[PDB]
């Protein structure tokens, strides 16, 4: 098993539970915000997903400073995570095109 | 917060007849809103969740409906035991705010 | 099962303070939120507060005055409101209940009526009600218990220890000269009183006291 | 220290930057637009953040020609930012799988 | 612009007694709203900031809450030197706008 495939899935695990504890720190920091709509874990892991994903709907989001840094910390963890990912492809399809080259 | 409304605060049927509960929120709430019943010197009973969902242990009886901002707890056919005070709760924004309460009379 | 317990009643001098007990049995998750609910005689429910115990994080109603202070003792399974500075404004009954973290209260507790005021905890006192003998008898019979001179509320009253529930009516206590009345009514066969035995029990948790009283015909 | 952890770093704190002169930019190019949002500190940071990011909520987004330039800004360098950490990976896991092959 | 609207002016209580001032805005603008005292021929003076955040060297007797359009300040038992006007600001939109303020009256 190589590096970037070994990376890619400790990524994917990685995003997985930093999707899991945003989802309960959110709703840790935005309950007893008046106003905040990120209070209730099923749907707190909803938003997690479509921020990882840099999706942002805007149905729902922090509204309190720890919930923001929250928030980041599980958009870079989201685009890291894929963008490591587009590195793995990188490497296996640069690898086959060395041997099609016979380098 | 989010102003819960439910009116009128006594509803006045007869045995068997449907009865329909109403709460309306000041403002969308989706249908972040569960039901309660207060009997006579007794704690809340949870009724129904996320406006429409059925609690195991609850008669067939009572229904739910509605998301935005009007809602209504329905009985087809009432009987004694439901003589109580009933209440609605959202959870769609902080904090949690319940209605004043409708109590059923027969 | 019986998920949150509370004690039926306490007793605070004005000024004073008081902390409410909430111990839970059951499932117990990481996420549980357990909350705080003032209802003040014949008005509604008002949210107080809420605590996560495994992480000891509290949220407070804003729109009233903050008198309260939640703590978690995750060894006890056991929440506690402090309620500080009360007045004759605090007097109610203070629900506990569970939520999963998904917005609803799936059980609660039964209650802890608190009372503020200066006067004395005062048992009350429990007297049969038979009928007089001139009465005549129906296919029913009605008995009774009086449950008189009490303070503060509330009191339990059950009939043959929680058997006997139809037939029975608990009237509202009045208040008069800082001693609470109550009676409590029970209805069972003409047949079957008193050759079958009929007891009502008589709870008054803010003096920690029991008592039975079997209704016999008179003399 | 090779050339793309580096410029990973290099990136980084010139995002940090971008997002913090963002915010500042951002506010002072919103006021004196009637119906602006984006118009106090804090929450300018937290919304040059969740730009560079791609996530756009829609909690907050500048309406000024001003503001709306300062958001490209924003927008180019975290999306470059993140693009350059990519490439590093990139390289990483080439090189290491170079090693690998014995090439 | 946000209108933001006091009402009523003038509020009348006895001393030691709970106090609530109203503001309505006529948008939801989250808790962007602050709170000033004003006695007479004072300059204004923060007293409640986002809503219900207190300011170091106010009374704790003073308290505010509410969010979306619907404020209120509360002064827990009144006292004289409470005697002032009260306004609120709204800083969610632009351009900051205040209300047109109440009264308390002993």
């Amino acid at each position: 098993s190589a590096l970037h495939w070994r990376a890619a899935g400790a990524a994917t695990v990685l995003l997985v539970i930093v999707l899991l504890a945003g989802s309960y720190l959110a709703v840790l920091a935005e309950r007893g915000a008046p106003g905040a709509q990120l209070i209730t874990y099923p749907r707190a892991l909803w938003w997690s997903v479509e921020t990882a994903t840099t999706v942002g709907y805007g149905d729902l989001y922090p509204v309190t400073l720890w919930g923001r840094c929250v928030a980041v910390v599980v958009m870079v963890a989201g685009i890291t995570s894929f963008g490591l990912v587009t590195a793995a492809l990188a490497t296996w399809f640069v690898g086959r095109e060395q041997e099609r080259r016979g380098h | 917060d989010i102003l819960l409304t439910q009116s009128p605060a006594i509803l006045s049927v007869s045995p068997g007849e449907r009865v329909s509960f109403s709460c309306r929120a000041s403002q969308s709430i989706g249908t972040d809103i569960h039901w309660y019943q207060q009997r006579t010197n007794g704690s809340p009973r949870l009724l129904i969740k996320y406006a429409s969902e059925s609690i195991s242990g609850i008669p067939s009886r009572f229904s739910g409906s509605g998301s935005g901002t009007d809602f209504t707890l329905s009985i087809n056919s009432v009987e004694s035991e439901d003589i109580a005070n009933y209440y609605c709760q959202q959870s769609n924004r902080w904090p949690f705010t319940f209605g004043s309460g409708t109590k059923l009379e027969i | 099962q019986v998920q949150l317990q509370q004690p039926g009643a306490e007793l605070v001098k004005p000024g004073a303070s008081v902390k409410l007990s909430c111990k839970a049995s059951g499932y117990t998750f990481t996420s549980d939120w357990i909350h705080w609910v003032k209802q003040r005689p014949g008005h509604g429910l008002e949210w107080i507060g809420e605590i996560i115990p495994s992480y000891g994080r509290a949220n407070y109603n804003e729109k009233i005055q903050k008198k309260a202070t939640l703590t978690a003792d995750k060894s006890s399974s056991t929440a506690f409101m402090q309620l500080s500075s009360l007045t004759s404004e605090d007097s109610a009954v203070y629900y506990c209940a569970r939520e999963r973290g998904d917005g609803y209260f799936a059980v609660w507790g039964a209650g802890t009526t608190v009372t503020v005021s200066s006067a004395k905890t005062t048992p009350p006192s429990v007297y049969p009600l038979a009928p007089g003998s001139a009465a005549q008898t129906n296919s029913m019979v009605t008995l009774g218990c009086l449950v008189k001179g009490y303070f503060p509320e509330p009191v339990t009253v059950t009939w043959n220890s929680g058997s006997l529930s139809s037939g029975v009516h608990t009237f509202p206590a009045v208040l008069q000269s800082d001693l609470y009345t109550l009676s409590s009514s029970v209805t069972v066969p003409s047949s079957s009183w008193p050759s079958e035995t009929v007891t009502c029990n008589v709870a008054h948790p803010a003096s920690s006291t029991k008592v039975d009283k079997k209704i016999v015909p008179r003399d």
